[PDB]
């Protein structure tokens, strides 16, 4: 695997520092280590493909090694290197994608592919270098074990979730108290209501609470807090629990009272806001804890008082709201993200040749169903795959 | 670690004249020879030099192990066999440079 | 840590394999091994202790080697030597059981103790050996990266739980119909009951199901599936469900009816059996479904159906059920079960020397505590504290 | 065959003793047998798989051997060697699983895959040694012919049976007679039942008997025998012997009168025990024989006396029992047990890979089914399959 | 006698490591060992039997020895040693077997065949080695004194007792209090009964206790812990405590009000649980002490009402239990359990060869009333007869 | 100041350039940068903590330098080096952890603790490299 990295690396930092021009000086560390892997390699053969839609190519070796005479670079020397290049770009193509497919549950972690099973030998380690890519910097400190870490905005940590719970409620839905939420992503938007408007509710006030249990945790999140939930702010007619009915949602909207954020880590409170929107910090949490209250407010001009009768029918349904987005974060764990293409570039290998579903990730790589059951096996392969993904990224986009 | 060893050998087994052994065949005949267990006799007793090795190297009269420096005003010690002199057992908190 | 593991089957393989007589040569292999660790330590001195009801004792080395020189062992050899070892034994206990209490949040699966931060050391790796058993087998191939494995018998997997769910009831408790159970350990009976005996349910059958969910996946699990739950089918008076009241339970049994067993992972059927009782193999699973149904004997002599009214008082209550025992069983992570000491031994020392609650064990080492909230830090720690348990008992016990 | 296990006590004795420090002193007896493996090896091409969903990976070897130079072991000797494991390991597995599926009429006693028929050949015997698996022990003896043996807790010799057999019944079932049990692994558990309460018996007593002949003879067994079958004290809604109607069982227990068990050998008592419950010894049976007896109470208090009348209905059933579980045994076959992992792993591979039945064993490799016709080609595939599964888990749990 | 333990050890690590074709270097120091045997015994004239059923076989001794002056074992080595090999077999087994059965009141600790006294000899103490076996590693602490100790999964320490005890009880037996439970083995199971319902008990709560002392320490010990007793939860006709009549238990089980165990150490409490079922330690004890209370229901719905009146006749009991299993523990005395063959091998010996009964075993080595007077006599004997055991199932299973 | 930043790229551009394969010319430019440090350290002593929550670990040096076992590294050079790194790892983190967290009005634009006011001294400042960050 390592060995993969380089391979890399080895051919950007090529492709860019080799060009009608520059002196040799400059490269002449590079060169060297360039050499280095053609000896290695010729002679030994390979194979890569042969699964689904895949092409199934063999390939040899059997080049020249490098002028490490001139001083300067003539641009004959580059024409007669690229044409060596483009059999390893065409080449590593073909063998990323051929691990980047196989899965397996016991070692779900280690090589798959007649290809890769083969360049862990040892014979081959005769070729690492610069290991600066961020990925890689996080595959090796997981080997030695010990406090790894990526970098993500937007991060894609709670599955799509959109769904209510009604805490009161009767046939005709006409007197509802309960909340209704969207989790996903980075974001939580959620809503309490109730149709009474706290009318009998002890102090007029009416508790409300979400919680979202992280499957992996976050570890300095920048996070975004605001109050109201736009997106339950708006008339809607709802499928009733049971899926026989429909009821009827007209929200006002009210300023959520004694908002309380915590952030907690295995059931203790890291951090914990008190009606603070704007800009917070999280520095490490796997469970965040919404609470918020609808007070009913106790002046109200006539046009206020219209809304909220002592008896029903209760026609303005009192709503209070939060929205929390996690803007950044860093994770011990691979995670999809809004600015990362690793997720896609996987999802788009599989789907290009025609992959068929394995045993470890769920049809088409549903990141929902993921990261709903985000088990050690799916975790390893996620993370073997994504590594490949950013490998291949270097060269091929 | 080379040769040496190897001519010694074939002239004490007589029969052949070392000299024209191609160089590719001395060195092999090392290849082999580093691969096999040893006369339990022969083995048995280098396990016992080993163990005291480090005993005999101290317990010299002319030779010691490194000297340490402080550059701080250091207090001589007291030992009956020597008198008043500067030893030190043990060398532990100062780099140690082979 | 692997240093600490040589410490002893050096010399458990040593106060065993040097007996008045021997011929040397079962040793020679042996012998060595062991003075290379002398010489390492003389000149060092350790710490233990400092917590609770747990003794500071001091140590210090200076030892001479062991003549290798003799062709059959006299008495007098074993003597001058087991004096020597008495010292090695009495100190390993102090040293085992004080990073045997010592627990930490972040990295709790790491060395603590004053006593093993040094063992750690470098210049200590020149002892390691013989890593067979089965503990230590398994914590380097952890520490490498693999899949790992231990073997069991009755396996702790289940929190106790014992409870119930009325699905149907009313303040009288006299037409209930629902569900109750028992898990413990490697256990599980429930029990599906319908004090109508499904006389309005559609097909006259009642559907029953129940769900248990592992904190860690089991793999190769050998079972015994038995209809009927012999805890249910005697005559109870329970506490109701608010505690308010207490409610009548008088059983009478019929065989579970299409009696189906789900082995899921990750919501995924693994295994699945139909009415098969005995012996099943679930070979993968985090998750156990049990279905089975009551139906309404649709032929009743005059003594059954005078059980089975068609209008209340429902005075016996048709009951269905299944036991499922594991009896054997894989599991990456470590687990209490019905043979092994590991927990005992832990648990034991920590109450004989009063060692204070700390901030990661619950009170007491509390198993059902414990595997509820099975965390990462709670498994690192348990798996370290396990492996130390396991190699003070090859000397210890 | 005997080649194969070598092949891993090699590894396991490998991977185990060979760690950054130790003396090569500890190995020198270990690194020899080592290579003169590797050499015989390399030269030789392989393939394993095809059938069933099971990849078929090709394997060539040429590895360099190792170093009797360092006396003590770098960290740098270990990697070019864990490296060089790690493809054997890989190997081991696609090898055991090959042949762990194959199955033979004819002569299916011995190798079937072409990655096996090719180990038994002669130029590879250059290998076996440290046969102190309890496994191989045993298969040696087998070849050669003598008192094998295996030790069992809980063994799985009772095929799964749960029925019942009436004496005396009629139409209503209302006054009946009979017994009825549950065999199934190491437990037998028997209830005889008398609605008459013996009103009309011969010295009001009746007389039962339970006997169960086991596949294989069982030696060396510590059982446990206790009065009463708790599941069979409880009521009961059951069907008829004709699946035309259902019967009620409304117990009430009284202990065994006259326990009489017998342990016989070809017809032959081989041990009896007379009235005594708690542990005892049978030490050579095919065959065990149950005999119990319902005497009606000479003297009733008025509660007993009422629920005993001369004459009909008779609502409380008259019934005694005994409960009867192999704690350990041994036997010259191999069987399932309580805490063996060989069954499940056998049945988990095949399962895994989607294995066809084949023409010996059940469907799912199901243990009732085996059990009761336990013929000798099934047997001598279970051991094979039992012996290859135990040399897999030295390695690969 | 652990003269006896090498000559197997010898014979396994020997039957087990030299086989048609490894090198001898795996032998070197194991060749070695065994010779020195041979020459020590050749020469000497050997007696076994003459008593009971138990040939009397002589063995001489004139056999040669093992060239050294080989590499790869040829076929034709082996098969000129396993035939000696089968003459130090079929002997040993015609040894163990002689001193398993003759006991000795004052020196039963000590040897007594003409076989034996032969061995403690001095000319032969020249052979003892790897003395690692469980058993011996335990026999040898033993003699020179100190924290011995031994493994036990559900151990024996419970001699059988099934009884009752009646705290309130009159002629008719229609309105009784007391307990009864079931030792046996490594279970207790108890219930109390109060046919009142504590009508007229302070607090209208009855209390229970039933308290059991072990014959011997157990130490290290997980259990398990359960509230009810199946086993007492069903309807019996009972032996009055004089055997003049018979009374009719009718339980309706309750939960058991404050649970407290108690595990004590000569009177003093080492720990203790309240109400906590699931898995607990006792980490050494020897005695349990289980208390447990019956409340009458201060709420009850009508159909429990009806089950406690305030007058006689009480048709309905009120019941309320434990239940308790020691999975496995440490003893510092051998033991029982369901795991190990030797009191089963002892016993089953003694059988076979028709052995008459003895001054100090009970007749058939009944482990009740073994256990029940577990005498340091019986002990003593105990331990050097399944010493003898574990020696002799190394070979012959 | 800019002192601090170089002790990483040093790390990075070492944790990362230092693998079980690459041959030594890869590095030797970057070998030798490494060294020169070494030396500067070994001897100076420091203190770092001392505020709230955070622990006071006291850092001393004696390491020796480095080899050069050409054509590739071999294993065994790696972990004699790794060791000597981990040291300096959680060392940089007890540093920067002690400079982030105090301030002050006046002048709270420069160094505030006793380890770095340190470092800012001249006989340190022979480090300085690769300032692309
Ligand atoms: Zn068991």
């Amino acid at each position: 695997m390592d060995v993969l990295y380089s391979l890399s690396k080895t051919l950007k930092d090529a492709r860019d520092k080799i060009v009608e021009g520059t002196l040799y000086s400059n490269v002449s560390d590079l060169i060297q280590q360039f050499n280095q892997m053609i000896i290695t390699m010729n002679g030994n053969e390979f194979q890569t493909g042969g699964i689904g839609n895949l092409p199934i190519r063999n390939w040899n070796f059997d080049f020249g090694l490098l002028g490490t005479t001139l001083l300067n670079l003539d641009a004959n020397y580059v024409e007669t290197a690229r044409n060596t290049i483009d059999y390893f770009v065409d080449f590593v193509d073909n063998v990323c994608m051929d691990e980047m497919v196989r899965e397996s549950q016991r070692n779900g972690i280690a090589p798959q592919s007649d290809s890769l099973r083969k360049l862990s030998g040892l014979k081959f380690k005769r070729i690492n270098f610069d290991n600066s890519s961020e990925y890689i910097e996080n595959w090796n400190l997981q080997n030695r074990r010990q406090r790894t870490g990526f970098t993500f905005h937007k991060p894609n940590i709670f599955p799509y979730s959109a769904s209510f719970t009604l805490n009161r409620s009767q046939p005709a839905h006409d007197n509802l108290m309960g909340t209704m939420w969207l989790n996903a992503g980075s974001e939580i938007q959620v809503a309490g209501f109730d149709y009474s408007c706290a009318i009998n509710a002890p102090a007029n006030t009416q508790q409300f609470e979400h919680i979202v249990q992280l499957r992996r945790v976050l570890t300095t999140a920048t996070i975004t807090l605001l109050p109201d939930a736009e997106r339950f702010s708006f008339p809607r007619v709802i499928n009733s629990a049971d899926g026989a009915t429909t009821w009827y949602f007209n929200p006002v909207i009210l300023r959520p009272n004694n908002v309380e954020v915590e952030f907690l880590l295995n059931g203790q409170i890291i951090n914990t806001y008190q009606a603070r929107f704007g800009t917070i910090i999280a520095r490490n949490f796997d469970t965040i804890r919404l609470s918020f209250q609808l007070m009913r407010p106790p002046n109200m001009t006539p046009a206020v008082a219209a809304l909220f009768p002592n008896a029903q029918p209760f026609e303005h349904h009192a709503t209070v709201g939060l929205t929390l987005r996690i803007e950044s974060a860093v994770c011990e764990s691979v995670l999809a993200d809004a600015s990362e293409t690793m997720l896609a570039n996987v999802t788009s290998v599989r789907q290009e040749y025609a992959i068929p579903v394995g045993p470890v990730f769920p049809p088409g790589m549903n990141w929902t169903d993921l990261i709903t059951n985000y088990s050690p096996s799916r975790e390893d392969n996620l993370q073997r795959v994504f590594t490949v993904a950013s490998i291949r990224s270097m060269l091929v986009k | 670690k080379m040769k040496a060893i190897v001519e010694d050998f074939l002239k004490r087994l007589h029969i052949f004249d070392v000299a024209r052994v191609p160089d590719d065949q001395m060195y092999r005949l090392r290849d082999r020879l580093r691969l096999l267990p040893v006369e339990v006799r022969r083995l048995d007793i280098f396990n016992l030099i080993l163990m005291n090795m480090d005993q005999i190297e101290r317990a010299s009269d002319k030779i010691a192990q490194g000297v340490i420096i402080a550059y701080r005003d250091m207090q001589l010690e007291r030992d009956e066999m020597y008198g008043y002199v500067n030893i030190a057992r043990n060398l532990d908190g100062f780099q140690q440079i082979n």
